[PDB]
């Protein structure tokens, strides 16, 4: 425990930490001392601080304290829609709603309040991705037009009967 | 790039593809090409999930790739997929594909006109009224059924020529956007 | 396949759907297929 | 390759739609030429 189990008791309290809604920025002395790894060795205790602490995604260091990253989590309906707004016009694409379940407790108050302006994607592990939904150019068709299009072959034809289609008619 | 291109691949994949169609040629609407990894890490799909649209793309020719070789900063060999829209064959191929639907519907409309009029209720097989002379026995004094030896019905006809219609011509009106950007993208 | 197809299903599963129909026609014209397994009635004999 | 054909330059999947096409726009002319009666 004393090389792997102690920084991960660690790295698992600070971030279990966080969820318990203590937002405010933390010291490896606080840490320690909350996990009791106080005779861990001087030389880990500074690569843990000039290391663990700071490379972590979710941690900054902040007036020499680290902290949870309070701006990249979302823990609010205007927050949520901003974060896909901004990255949509950035064309970042979506964000999994994981990272904003862990963010926002119950997140799905806020994304079932925006609705249809949330655009979920399940992908094959069955996590679901957030998108946008910019009504800038929006089409839909009824399931019969939709039948329909699906019906007709595109790949399996030759480029000169793709061009000849337009002729056919004389254009 | 006029505006008109970018908004008739938006409203056909929108109105015929799913949002991860959209949301993948968005990305190659929005910038001209972009490489499939950069493409990937920006959807976060998988593989196979961008690549099956990518497939998709690629069947109807909506968007065109090249392969792009370069050598990394250690010295390992790189190479890059390029994948790009292509408004020529995505005009032309949707022009066909509308022209396509244009010929079932008009094989629609034809065999609304074709269709059968007389029926038997026994083997629910419609006759059409040409069988009419066939199917009336004087003996009788009515349209029977030769293989169910039973009433022919004929009234019904009308059911299938009104129903028909309502679908294919409501066809027509939904697709006037995508005319519209046709008729403004034409030249 | 036709479902499949009319459904627009992916064009992978379409595609083992295809080669397996594929297999069948064979099949039904020809068994002794070269490189292909002979088919049996599900009971070891093989289907003239 | 099994029951399905290739074709390579550079190599892509000849399925039976595609050769349908091909053949259906084959002339007569072409016919004799292959040794098919047209009718
Ligand atoms: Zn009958």
């Amino acid at each position: 425990g004393y090389k792997f189990g102690v920084l991960a008791k660690i790295v698992n309290y600070m971030k279990t930490r966080h969820q318990r809604g203590d937002t405010h920025p933390l010291t490896l002395d606080e840490i320690l001392d909350e996990t009791q790894h106080l005779d861990i060795g001087l030389k880990q205790k500074q690569w843990l601080m000039t290391e663990a602490l700071v490379n972590n995604p979710k941690i900054e260091v902040i007036d020499g304290k680290y902290a949870f990253k309070p701006k990249y989590n979302v823990r609010d309906k205007k927050a949520l829609l901003r974060l896909l707004d901004q990255h949509d016009q950035r064309g970042l694409g979506g964000i999994l709603l994981e990272d904003i379940e862990e963010a926002l407790p119950n997140s799905q108050k806020a994304v079932k309040a925006l609705g249809d302006q949330i655009l979920f994607v399940n992908r094959p592990d069955k996590k679901k991705i957030l998108f946008f939904n910019d009504k800038s150019c929006q089409f839909s068709v009824d399931e019969e037009f939709q039948k329909l299009w699906r019906s007709v072959t595109v790949d399996s034809m030759d480029e000169e009967k793709i061009e000849e289609y337009l002729k056919r008619q004389g254009i | 790039v006029p505006a008109a291109l970018k908004r008739l691949a938006k409203y056909v994949i929108r109105g015929f593809y799913g949002i991860e169609h959209a949301l993948a040629l968005d990305i190659l609407i929005r910038n001209s090409c972009v490489k499939e990894e950069d493409m990937l890490e920006l959807l976060k799909f998988d593989r196979k999930q961008l690549r099956s649209v990518l497939n998709n793309l690629k069947g109807d020719k909506f968007i065109k790739c090249r392969m792009r070789v370069e050598t990394a900063a250690d010295g390992k060999t790189t190479r890059h997929n390029y994948y790009f829209i292509n408004y020529r064959t995505l005009v032309n191929v949707v022009k066909y594909k509308l022209d396509h639907m244009r010929r079932r519907i008009e094989t629609d409309e034809r065999d609304s006109t074709n269709r059968a009029s007389f029926k038997c209720p026994v083997c629910s097989s419609t006759f059409t009224d040409l069988e009419a002379n066939q199917l009336f026995d004087p003996m009788t004094g009515t349209f029977r059924c030769t293989f169910c030896h039973t009433e022919v019905e004929e009234d019904e006809s009308a059911m299938p020529k009104k129903d028909a219609r309502t679908l294919l011509a409501r066809f027509n009106e939904q697709i006037e956007p995508i005319y519209a950007l046709l008729r403004e993208t034409e030249d | 396949l036709r479902r499949n197809e009319q459904n627009g299903a992916a064009a992978h599963v379409i595609a083992e759907d295809v080669k397996l129909l594929q297999f069948h026609v064979a099949t039904m014209v020809d068994n002794e297929l070269p490189g292909l397994p002979r088919a049996m009635q599900k009971s070891g004999r093989p289907l003239k | 390759s099994g029951l399905e054909l290739y074709a390579e330059w550079k190599k892509i999947l000849l399925s039976p739609e595609r050769v349908h096409e091909i053949f259906k726009r084959i002339s007569d002319e072409e016919c004799f030429v292959l040794g098919m009666e047209p009718r």
